[PDB]
């Protein structure tokens, strides 16, 4: 079911088995980094079940400061060999640039698992130029390029906010207005794993 | 506007649309005035004791010959097993070219395996306004990374110019300004650096260097007190 589709909650107690397979994977976590909002610790991080969202395909991971290693950690342990790296350089409206340095860019490490085919690999390249938003928030050009990359695939997003809802995407996030569920695979095995609605422990 | 989609439309890379690629120049001056005599020497580097390289480097510029640049190369098997940590001062710092694939990845292990954290990730983003394929690759590759070390105790990490002509192998000289304006120290060592990459200031050592001078006599002479721990941004003792 190609239009939005979002669970709030917390991406550390659902069970995700319930929503299948998925041909990319994006995430921006909540890494922590020292200093806001709340963070995972890095076994949170490490233990989360990312290695069955996925058979074959592609999983896009934001990491920043320390998470730049530690993200190659999780990325590693989840099964997936890093195969790229995209940086968003971020500009203002005329586009001019915004520790030992000042940072122009955010980092997004590309991983791969299994054997995906099909993909349009070499469509778009490993630079974006943006303009920077609120805090906090993706350039919607990572979603043309995933989109080239895989189009018509189904995509899931982890730690997602209401703005980043796109089709051919189901967003977690414990900022998004409950839930919105329309592909009929998922509504029943959401049905029969929370039968009253709610995701605990 | 999508530059992403700009660039699956036309070829223009979407960096060539970045605009804008008053003291920060006295302190240029001050460089300068202290740096050393630029120091020399070819070196086998694979055949050659990286010990009798002394005294004990503040920088080290690492620049290995990574097979990618071809489009004697080294692969990260060779440059994990230099002894750098054998001569880096124990304050000190590391700046290490890892071009765009695995190297992103080793040259991290390789930090860690001497002795450094990285503390800043450096992209040479290459434009190509000039001219509008690794089967591992998903996108098209168009940036180089230096990673920056540290161990013990005004710039952007971004250099953006145009992509150089196939077979010309040769990093941004903006790599040196980025260093030299951190003043980390003035013992500053270029590995594999060529005879176009020798500068005031740096000791290069390479394989096609075609003429040496280095004596390690006379490049400590450089550092004896009271010259022992200046930044190389101040001026000259009297
Ligand atoms: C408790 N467990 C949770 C949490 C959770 N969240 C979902 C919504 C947001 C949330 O509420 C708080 N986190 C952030 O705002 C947040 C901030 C900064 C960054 C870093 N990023 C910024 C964007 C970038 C520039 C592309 C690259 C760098 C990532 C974030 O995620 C955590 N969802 C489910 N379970």
């Amino acid at each position: 079911l190609f239009p939005p589709q979002w669970i709030c909650c917390d991406i550390r107690y659902l069970d995700v088995s319930i929503l299948g397979k998925f041909a990319v994977v994006m995430a921006d976590p909540p890494w922590d980094i020292h200093m806001p909002y709340g963070t995972l610790t890095d076994d949170e991080m490490r233990r989360l079940n990312i290695p069955v969202l996925q058979d074959d395909g592609f999983l896009f991971l934001w990491v920043t400061g320390r998470a730049m290693e530690l993200g190659r950690e999780c990325l590693n342990l989840w099964g997936y060999e890093r195969v790229d790296e995209i940086i968003w350089v971020k500009t203002n409206q005329l586009q001019r640039i915004i520790h030992w340095l000042n940072h122009g860019k955010e980092h997004c490490l590309v991983g791969v698992k299994g054997n995906p085919q099909g993909f349009n690999q070499g469509l778009d390249c490993d630079v974006i130029v943006a303009e920077v938003r609120s805090t906090s928030h993706k350039p919607d050009e990572i979603y043309g390029m995933i989109e080239r990359l895989s189009p018509g695939t189904r995509k899931i997003e982890l730690f997602g906010r209401p703005h980043n809802v796109q089709p051919n995407w189901i967003t977690l996030g414990n900022q998004l207005d409950g839930i919105h569920l329309l592909d009929p695979d998922v509504v029943a095995r959401f049905k029969q794993r929370y039968p009253d609605g709610i995701i605990s422990k | 506007n999508d530059y992403c989609q700009h660039f699956v439309d036309t070829g223009h890379r979407p960096q060539n649309f970045i605009r804008d690629v008053e003291l920060i120049r006295l302190k240029d001056e001050l460089i300068a005035k202290s740096n050393t005599p630029p120091m020399y020497l070819q070196a086998d580097i694979e055949a050659f004791d990286i010990r009798e390289l002394t005294p004990k480097f503040d920088v080290i510029l690492l620049e290995p010959p990574l097979e990618e640049y071809y489009r004697k190369c080294w692969t990260w098997d060779d440059i994990m097993k230099l002894e750098i940590d054998e001569i880096a001062a124990p304050r000190s710092f590391i700046f290490l070219w890892c071009g765009s694939g695995e190297g992103l990845d080793l040259g991290r292990v390789c930090l860690r395996k001497w002795g450094y954290r990285r503390c800043e990730d450096i992209c040479w983003i290459k434009t190509n306004k000039n001219n509008p394929l690794d089967p591992k690759a998903v996108f098209q590759r168009t940036k180089e990374h230096c990673l920056m070390g540290i161990k013990g105790t005004v710039d952007i990490d971004l250099i953006i110019t145009e992509e150089p002509e196939i077979g010309n192998i040769e990093k941004p000289v903006e790599i040196f300004h980025i260093i030299e304006h951190f003043c980390l120290g003035r013992r500053r060592l270029h590995l594999f650096g060529r005879d176009s990459t020798i500068r005031p200031g740096w000791l290069t050592v390479g394989p096609t260097l075609t003429n040496s001078n280095y004596n390690a006599e006379t490049y400590a002479s450089y550092f004896s007190a009271p010259n022992s721990y200046l930044t190389g941004c101040t001026e000259e003792i009297e």
